């Protein structure tokens, strides 16, 4: 799926994404990203033979900061993409009444089915 | 990481630490004859450093602490058992030989790095070419099956063919009876139990195969037996010569940069030691390797990158 | 991906070799000029399938 | 130590250039370990 | 349909088969690739001439300069292959097997 | 259910930053506390299920299996020393953390709302078991066993994903209520038949049935005790759990198309009970016993009676306990004598006087002793299948006769009659092994007092 | 002229007795073996098994059984005191049904 | 002490660790200020 | 008592955290508070709640 | 091989891929492929063995005839409706020749006979850069010309690529030929989706490039060409073992590990059409191409082969390379299961 | 190719017989020519008369599989008088597999080819009968 108003620069997030609410701090996805950064720092201390859980706390803090920052911007991009998908979908629902009719909600007083008993 | 490619770009070159003091001189003599005398004399006179003889525990002595590790970790060589009984069924000639090959290769890499880094020039003793002479002679006497000699030939074809040869080789020629008189004036009983035909085959391989395969590359100085304790003659022969053979006449910078990158990070040197061809004398089982590596990590200095190691220091691992 | 730094920087490096009916060096036409002008002005803001139909 | 470990001949099967030798694939010699062909 | 286009595309397929099936030589294969280059050059140039499509007359000259330096690279590789051997056969490349 | 997910995570770095010779006590104590907290779940009432999110929810089928998982963890984590107590600290911590992660994916799998999530956590359960049995298999064909395990369970389990995606995008979401409350009958076409065969055949691979059962015995005789007990109990009863959940769809065509699987399951139940009567390799008898009882479970699931589903879940839980315990006694005898055979380790009535009681009581819970849960399950399956047809009860009772025969032969072979008087290394029974036996048996008897828990949805 | 191995002659059978005669199940540390025995028989039986028996011995009426008893008692008393037969069939009222015709 | 040919690292440098801590504190302060200005923009626009 | 040995406090506090977050999810999913057709009485006696 | 010259040549590889991505004109597409070839030849032959010479020869002949076939397709396109735009073509013959040119360019099963040979006789850095960039850059061009492709072309080449890259691959003990056959299988998996939703193709490209970077970094940390060397790297260091374990099991595509997000999302947006037999065939072949990963893992880190000594000597010297980016790429390549709604990062 | 598989599926099945066997010989001959072209392009059997021998052998075996498949399809459709069930093509694929094993002169290969060719022929029958769009909607 492509443009969708192909003026469209490279544009990592438009100004229209500042209308939807931004992702909160300590949302569980960025907490999972922080845990993944801490596991990255632990295993980085494990690749070289420096001791684990020590001697790299500035690298631990750098990894956590870098992953949480990048994941924050990617989550804002995710929210923008889902918002524009729903906006385009409901615009197409409103723009064409013919193909999407009201279905007759026949209640179960008059809807017949087969039965097929398991004896 | 002290040297890198960015050092080669920002820092100027690798040429201007040359020449006419910085050189590879290599004393090669027969066993219990080519010894610390002439090597330490040219190290005193010429103004040039002296690496020691490549012992068994040179890897123990080149990094960390200077105490030699016990034989469960630096072996299992047992040179005393080789000079006592060189016909065992456990296999103690070739394990000793491949350990000496690793030792000679490590100390030759150290000397090549110290030559390419600032000089000032290095002497070596009983180098890698004398090591394949040792193997060929030990197969002449019939201690090793021929398949394992083929294995060593494969290791020698893989490893040596990326380096540069030494500049000059100071050879010492000593006959058999003088070596036997020296080794029976010395007094080490394990060396008293040596035989003489093995010494004879060392001399015959070390003359007939070695010197034509030098082929005036690694220009030779074949001195006599009593031509020791003679500083002026060897220093005057070294100063009064000029070089034609060998690849050392032009590199110019790029090959020396490749060598300085290769010799640092010494696991690059040691990537080609264990090939393997599964060598039924040599290959350690799984369980022995497990308990030996675990008890090796039980040592206080050896475990987990001794620049960071606790219980010795360093009080800066950030709280 | 079809990145559009081409459009973001505002540099017309690849929009003159591309199609007919552009600005030729001397202001001269092509052989089938007006046919492409009408075809492009037919299929300008169209999503390339009902542009076919 | 009562746990089985693979022997020499269990790793001899992981030799040569191919895994399954047939009547036509015997000449696949293993490659040189230096990746340097001799001149 | 400009009949000369038919025989020039025929010549393209001829040069393509001459590139693909080839015996015991690499210089002839590279020379047939050069002929295929000439075919593409002539075909695109007759198109640009008959269509009066003047601003994109860079296709023939740039096509040919780029594929000419391709041919130069191929000649250097052929010289390296004949340097590490005696000849330059399709034979004796049998090492580095599939 | 998050109150059960997150302390399973938190019990993992416990094992790392607990010190030497203290990882054991902390992990055992805290997993037993998790078992009490797990037993606090049992709230489920009447009309609905209970929803611990739009992500987690518990049917009353999932409750006793979940308590079984969080009860079988500490029992195993104590069961798996003396064959790795001499190994390294790092490898020991890796093994214990691997069992904790396997518990985590099993809880993920048993409280799976969505069938897509169920499939992902199904093969997430599949992942660590290969690593466990291959790294600590203690025999020479553990490679063959783990590899057959892997490719059988994937290559059966894999088009199930395609069928679940097709149901996902032809009927909306895959919550079990909105898969329920909406499910329409699917007529006798051929594409519906292949969708049924994909789903049911994936779980047929997982149970296993007779044509696909050599999957199992290598993965039990060539595996450590932890992988063996978790593999048998929780993985086979998880497969049965999954079939119970997914069989709510495809209502009419199971009568048309479900006859040959009933057939292969019955005749292979008889042939499997016959093959585990004459074998050596003491570990393998319980493996083929498990194949026989889960073929009985498969007959019980594919016939669609509420009596059959109650008997099915009772048979699942009782056989999980019995087969896990009997694996553990087999490992105890293997630690006594490094044999794995059966005709060698004779005697053991004179020596080890207390172990006879556990052998006898486990063999009687395998015998279908009548107040026990095993006979409750087998009895309701026999009632439902005699309602299915008046003629198939011959195979059920013949299974009953041969099951009693091989189980009691397994009793009176190893532990009856004469020590071979050249053994002279066996020590008296430790407190650890008998603590494990008492942790197995006593929940089974206390459920035999009150089995209103383990009867499933149709109580 | 070959051995193909170099490792230890293996194993030594670890008799866990003969250094601790008062030993519980696992290895030769004296204190933590006692702590393991104490924690498995206290926090595995004395607080798990018996308290679990009291917890699932009685709890709210699981799957609505005794409520169903009492509601059925009241409803059978009602439907017997008011003439109509208990459990009239056709649980959905045929006033509220619409059959497709023929 | 204890080390022939003293290790090239382990002895702590003082430019790289300060550079990493400085850029990490800068990156945290930047993302916090970005998030607060985004929340205030969302409440201004809605 | 805490810093003496802090290892045994880990999973009970983890369970208390999980229980707290399940109550937080239940407060988040508090639609249909009195909109069921079956469990629907008038709000009483004091303040605004029937389950939390 | 001065570092300035290497920086220049890598910058030209970057520039060739950028000119492939960025232009709206066919001449710069051809120039980008051609400059990418001319620059990627001297990343090979960084040594001077005849292996690298013959490998660069084979790669040059196949790559160059693919470039000439591309130029033929573009000149047929200008024989028909005449403009140099990167859009829907106007001949099934021209799209046929162009998809066959790009199929030779990035490897399909009638065309893959250069891939294991050229990856055998080169070092690991050259194999890394050729796999990543040479399978990245023409995917952009296929992404741009996707609305005008005959389906039988793409789909026959994709099915055949997956099954031949599976079947060829159960018989190699070399590392590089295993990785090359895995590359062929992933080219097939990306190509089969391309007419249905190309977001899956670009996301599968990202995942495969991160996986291949982790694989070749774990082989750059310790110079190995055969699995026996992998067992000796079991003996020298334990963390390389478990990371070869996890990255091999993520190449296999197992659900809790992050190699399942490419396959399963492809299954989703393949079966929201009415294609079902093609997903089950492709995914049974995805069961097939896991076996050589699994025997690789059994060689490395699950059983333990007996190791030669001089590891006793290698223990004193720690692995003092620099890794390109090993731990970040490892945890991003293997622990990225629950971030599947980063699918929509891409539009 | 598409035109001759359309010639095969143009016939009512049903019975308009030996048109079916002629089209099936065409299918088998085309497939054998494909396989022979690749197997002479990648092997070079040295020499050319042996290449003609290998091409004639492969084409004759594949055409024999096709011919006997079509004959027993026709015979099963005439006997059972039911153009619906795929069991007729099951018998067809098994007959083709047994004649494959007769040509290669190995009985286990013939049994396995019976099983798999019967299953795949029944699957192709059911795909044409119920209607399964292979390879493409290509829409959504
Ligand atoms: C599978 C069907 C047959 C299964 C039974 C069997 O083994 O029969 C052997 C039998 C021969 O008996 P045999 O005594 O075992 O002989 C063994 C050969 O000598 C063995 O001969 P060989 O091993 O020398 O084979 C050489 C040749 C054999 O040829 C092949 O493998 C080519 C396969 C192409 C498919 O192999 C190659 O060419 C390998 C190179 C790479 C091949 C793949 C390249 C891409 C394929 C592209 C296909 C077309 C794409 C079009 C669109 C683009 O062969 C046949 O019966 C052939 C006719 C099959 C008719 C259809 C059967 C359907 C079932
Ligand atoms: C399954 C997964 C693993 C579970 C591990 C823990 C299982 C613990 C099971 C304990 C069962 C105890 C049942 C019990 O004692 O019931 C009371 C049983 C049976 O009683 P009951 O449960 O039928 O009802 C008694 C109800 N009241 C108390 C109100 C009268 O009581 C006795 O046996 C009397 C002595
Ligand atoms: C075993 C393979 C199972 C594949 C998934 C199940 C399935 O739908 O198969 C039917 C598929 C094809 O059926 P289908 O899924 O295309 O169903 C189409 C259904 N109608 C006609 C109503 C639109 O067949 C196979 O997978 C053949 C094997
Ligand atoms: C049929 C039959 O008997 O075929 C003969 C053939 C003999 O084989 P051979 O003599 O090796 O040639 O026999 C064979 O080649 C045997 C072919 C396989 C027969 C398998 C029959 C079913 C076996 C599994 C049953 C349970 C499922």
């Amino acid at each position: 799926m492509t443009g969708r108003q192909a003026r469209a620069p490279l544009q990592f997030l438009p100004d229209e994404a500042r209308s939807l609410p931004p992702p909160k701090l300590t949302d569980p996805r960025l907490a999972y990203i922080g845990f993944l950064g801490y596991c990255s720092g632990l295993i980085d201390n494990a690749i070289r033979r420096r001791p684990v859980l020590s001697a790299g706390l500035h690298r631990q803090f750098l990894y956590i900061t870098s992953f949480v920052f990048v994941g924050y911007y990617l989550l804002k991009r995710q929210d923008y993409m889902y918002a524009v998908r729903d906006h385009d979908m409901f615009s197409y629902i409103k723009s064409h009444p013919e193909d999407f009719p009201e279905k007759d909600k026949k209640t179960y007083r008059e809807v017949f089915e087969e039965f097929h008993p398991v004896r | 990481l002290q040297y890198g490619p960015l050092a080669y770009i920002l820092g100027e070159k690798t040429t201007k630490k040359m020449t006419e003091n910085s050189k590879l001189i290599t004393v090669d003599g027969n066993i219990c004859s080519g010894k610390s005398k002439l090597a330490k004399e040219v190290a005193e006179k010429l103004g040039l450093k002296h690496f020691p003889e490549a012992g068994i525990h040179y890897a123990d002595s080149t990094t960390g602490d200077g105490k030699p590790l016990p034989v469960r970790f630096s072996g299992n060589c047992s040179l005393e058992k080789f000079y006592d009984d060189p016909k065992s069924n456990d296999g103690n000639s070739y394990r000793l030989q491949a350990w000496l090959y690793a030792s000679r290769l490590l100390q030759y890499a150290d000397a090549l790095e110290h030559l390419l880094s600032t000089g000032q020039g290095v002497v070596l003793e009983r180098s890698i070419y004398s090591d394949f002479v040792f193997l060929e002679a030990m197969y002449r006497q019939g201690f090793i099956r021929k398949q394992c000699v083929d294995h060593y030939n494969q290791v020698k074809k893989v490893t040596v063919c990326e380096y540069l040869p030494p500049h000059v080789v100071i050879y010492v020629d000593v006959p058999v009876s003088e070596v036997q008189s020296r080794i029976q004036k010395k007094g080490n009983p394990h060396e008293m139990k040596i035989t003489s035909a093995y010494l004879q085959d060392i001399e015959n391989v070390y003359k007939g195969t070695f010197l034509p395969e030098m082929s005036e590359k690694c220009e030779v100085l074949q001195y006599s037996a009593w031509e020791a304790e003679d500083a002026e003659k060897v220093v005057e022969d070294i100063q009064y010569l000029k070089y034609d053979k060998g690849p050392w006449l032009d590199q110019d910078d790029r090959k020396l940069h490749n060598l300085r990158m290769l010799v640092q990070d010494k696991l690059e040197v040691l990537n080609y030691t264990s090939i393997p061809v599964f060598l039924p004398e040599v290959t350690i089982g799984a369980h022995q390797s497990d308990r030996v590596f675990q008890e090796f990590t039980e040592l206080p200095g050896r475990k987990y990158r001794a620049g960071y190691n606790e219980d010795v220091g360093d009080k800066w691992i950030w709280l | 991906p079809f990145f559009d730094v081409q459009k973001k920087l505002g540099v017309d490096l690849d929009h003159w070799m591309t199609i007919q009916s552009a600005e030729q060096p001397h202001r001269i036409p092509a052989r089938c000029h007006a046919f492409e002008k009408e075809w492009i002005e037919c299929a300008h803001g169209i999503g390339s399938i009902r542009a076919e139909k | 130590a009562r746990q089985w470990q693979p022997d020499v001949e269990w790793a001899e099967q992981y030799g040569g250039a191919v895994m399954y030798p047939t009547k036509e694939t015997a000449h696949w010699k293993p490659p040189p370990w230096n990746d340097v062909d001799p001149p | 349909m400009s009949l000369v286009y038919m025989n020039i595309m025929m010549a393209f397929t001829v040069s393509l088969t001459g590139l693909l099936m080839y015996r015991s030589h690499l210089m002839s294969s590279l020379l047939c690739l050069e002929g295929m280059m000439l075919s593409l050059f002539i075909l695109a140039t007759l198109m640009i001439l008959n269509s009066h499509f003047t601003l994109a007359s860079m296709m023939p000259i740039i096509l040919l300069v780029f594929a000419a330096c391709e041919a130069a690279l191929g000649l250097s590789l052929l010289v390296m292959v004949s340097n590490t051997y005696g000849t330059d056969y399709v034979q004796n490349l049998n090492l580095l097997q599939c | 259910m998050l109150k059960y997910i997150i302390p399973t995570m938190m019990l993992m770095p416990l094992t790392w930053l607990s010190k030497n010779s203290m990882i054991w006590i902390n992990t055992t104590l805290h997993s037993l506390l998790i078992s009490l907290t797990s037993l606090l779940l049992l709230n489920q009432f009447g009309d609905n299920s209970l929803n611990f999110s739009l992500t987690f929810f518990s049917d009353s089928l999932s409750t006793p299996l979940l308590i079984l998982t969080m009860w079988l963890l500490p029992l195993m984590l104590m069961a798996s020393q003396h064959h790795l107590s001499k190994e390294n600290l790092a490898r020991k911590k890796l093994f214990i953390s691997m069992l904790i992660l396997l518990q985590l994916f099993l809880i993920m799998t048993f409280t799976a709302t969505e069938l897509i999530f169920f499939y992902i956590m199904f093969e997430a359960t599949l992942v660590p078991t290969l690593i466990i049995i291959t790294r600590w298999g203690n025999q020479t064909e553990r490679l063959n066993a783990g590899l057959y395990f892997l490719f059988y369970t994937l290559a059966g389990s894999l088009p199930l994903l395609v069928a679940l995606i097709y149901i996902q995008n032809t009927m909306g979401s895959l919550n079990f209520l909105i898969l329920q409350y909406w499910v329409q009958p699917m007529p006798n076409s051929w594409s519906n038949t292949f969708m049924w065969l994909a789903c049911m055949m994936a779980f047929m691979v997982k149970m296993p049935l007779y044509g696909l059962h050599l999957w199992l015995p290598k993965a039990h005789v060539e595996a450590p005790i932890a992988g063996s007990m978790v593999l048998a109990a929780i993985l086979l009863k998880l497969g049965g759990y999954g079939m119970m959940r997914i069989t709510l769809l495809l209502n009419p065509i199971t009568d048309f198309m479900a006859y040959p699987f009933i057939m292969l399951s019955l005749w292979g139940m008889i042939m499997t009970s016959s093959i585990c009567l004459r074998q050596t390799d003491l570990k393998s008898l319980i493996a083929y016993s498990s194949v026989s009882h889960m073929a009985l479970v498969i007959v019980a699931i594919l016939i669609q009676t509420p009596w059959s589903y109650m008997g099915a879940t009772a048979l699942m839980i009782a056989h999980g306990l019995t087969s896990s315990m009997l694996f553990c006694l087999a490992n105890s005898n293997y630690e006594r004598v490094h044999s794995r055979t059966m005709i060698l380790a004779r005697g053991l009535q004179t020596l080890l006087p207390l172990m006879a009681a556990w052998w006898l009581l486990a063999s009687l819970t395998n015998l279908a002793l009548p107040p026990s849960i095993n006979l409750i399950g087998e009895l309701f399956v026999v009632m439902s299948t005699f309602s299915w047809s008046n003629i198939t009860i011959i195979l059920m009772g013949l299974n009953m006769v041969i099951t009693a025969l091989y189980s009691l032969y397994m009793l009176i072979t190893t532990q009856r009659g004469k020590h071979t008087h050249h053994i002279n290394n066996i020590l008296p029974s430790f407190t650890r092994e008998n603590a494990l036996m008492s942790l197995h048996m006593l929940p089974l008897l206390l459920l035999s007092l009150n089995p209103k828990i383990i009867l499933g949805p149709l109580y | 002229p070959t051995l193909r191995w170099q490792e230890d002659p293996e194993p030594e059978d670890e008799n866990l007795y003969e250094k601790n005669p008062d030993s519980h199940g696992y290895d030769k540390d004296p204190a933590v073996d006692v702590w393991n025995m104490r924690v498995v028989f206290f926090f595995g039986f004395s607080i798990v098994l018996v308290l679990g028996s009291t917890f699932v011995a009685y709890l709210p009426d699981y799957r609505m059984q005794e409520w169903a008893r009492r509601e059925a008692e009241r409803l059978v008393k009602y439907r017997e005191a008011h003439g109509l037969p208990l459990m009239e069939s056709n649980c959905f009222d045929p006033s509220k049904i619409q059959l497709p015709e023929d | 002490k204890f080390y022939i040919q003293e290790p090239p690292h382990g002895s702590p440098n003082w430019l790289k660790v300060g550079l990493t801590l400085g850029t990490s504190a800068f990156l945290w302060i930047y993302l916090i200020k970005q998030h607060n200005e985004d929340v205030l923009e969302y409440k201004r626009r809605n | 008592v805490v810093r003496d040995h802090w290892i045994h406090v880990l999973v009970p506090v983890g369970f208390v955290f999980g229980y707290y977050l399940d109550r937080k999810n239940d407060e988040k999913l508090a639609a249909f508070r009195n909109k069921s057709l079956l469990y629907k009485r008038e709000l009483k006696p004091n303040e605004e709640v029937t389950w939390k | 091989m001065n570092p300035i010259i290497l920086i220049i040549i890598l910058m030209t590889v970057m520039l060739g891929t950028i000119i492939v991505m960025i232009s709206t004109h066919w001449l710069l597409i051809w120039i980008g492929f051609e400059m990418n070839m001319l620059a990627i030849i001297p990343i090979m032959m960084k040594k001077h063995n005849p292996r690298a010479t013959e490998a660069s020869t084979k790669y040059f002949l196949t790559q160059s005839t693919a470039s000439m076939l591309l130029m033929m397709a573009i000149i047929i396109n200008l024989m028909f409706s005449g403009q140099w735009t990167v859009m829907k073509l106007f001949n099934p013959m021209a799209s046929m020749l162009m998809t066959m040119a790009l199929a030779m360019k990035l490897g399909m099963a009638p065309f893959h006979f250069w891939v294991p040979e050229v990856t055998q006789g080169i070092p690991l850095s050259s194999g890394l850069i050729l796999l990543t960039w040479q399978k990245l850059a023409p995917m952009s061009v296929l992404y741009q010309i996707l609305p005008s492709i005959n389906l039988d072309l793409i789909l026959t080449l994709s099915i055949l690529s997956i099954t031949i890259g599976g079947w060829g691959g159960l018989n190699q003990t070399q590392l590089r030929k295993i990785m090359a056959y895995s590359s062929i299988a992933h080219m097939g998996w990306m190509t089969a989706v391309l007419l249905y939703n190309p977001t899956m193709t670009l996301l599968n490209l990202i995942i495969y490039i991160i996986m291949t970077s982790t694989m070749f970094t774990l082989f750059m940390a310790n110079s190995t060409t055969t699995t026996l060397s992998l067992s000796h790297t079991w003996n020298k260091a334990p963390i390389m073992t478990i990371l070869v374990l996890i990255t091999l099991l993520s190449m296999g595509g197992l659900p809790p590990l992050s190699g399942f997000m490419p396959k399963w999302m492809i299954i989703q947006e393949m079966t929201k059409n009415d294609s079902i037999i093609l997903p089950t065939l492709m995914a049974i072949t995805a069961l097939l191409n896991l076996y050589f990963y699994m025997r690789l893992t059994y060689s490395t880190a699950l059983t333990m082969f007996p190791s030669t000594n001089n590891m006793k000597m290698k223990w004193q010297f720690p692995t003092t390379k620099r890794m390109t980016l090993l731990p970040t790429m490892t945890v991003l390549s293997t622990m990225l299961l629950p971030l599947t709604p980063i699918l929509s990062i891409l539009e | 190719a598409k035109t001759l598989l359309h010639q095969y599926w143009d016939i009512p099945e049903g019975t308009e017989c030996h048109r079916k066997t002629y089209a099936a010989t065409s299918i088998g001959g085309a497939s054998g020519l494909v396989v022979s072209a690749y197997s002479v392009a990648l092997k070079t059997p040295t020499s050319f008369l042996e290449g003609v021998a290998r091409t004639g052998r492969y084409t004759f075996t594949a055409a024999a599989i096709g011919a006997i498949f079509g004959l027993t399809s026709c015979i099963s459709a005439q006997v059972r008088e039911k153009p619906d069930d795929p069991l007729n093509y099951l018998i067809g694929g098994c007959a083709g597999g047994l004649t494959l094993g007769a040509r290669t002169r190995s009985y286990g290969i013939g049994a396995a080819a019976c099983a798999y060719m019967g299953l795949t022929a029944a699957l192709v029958k059911m795909g044409q009968l119920e209607g399964w769009k292979v390879f493409a909607e290509p829409k959504v």
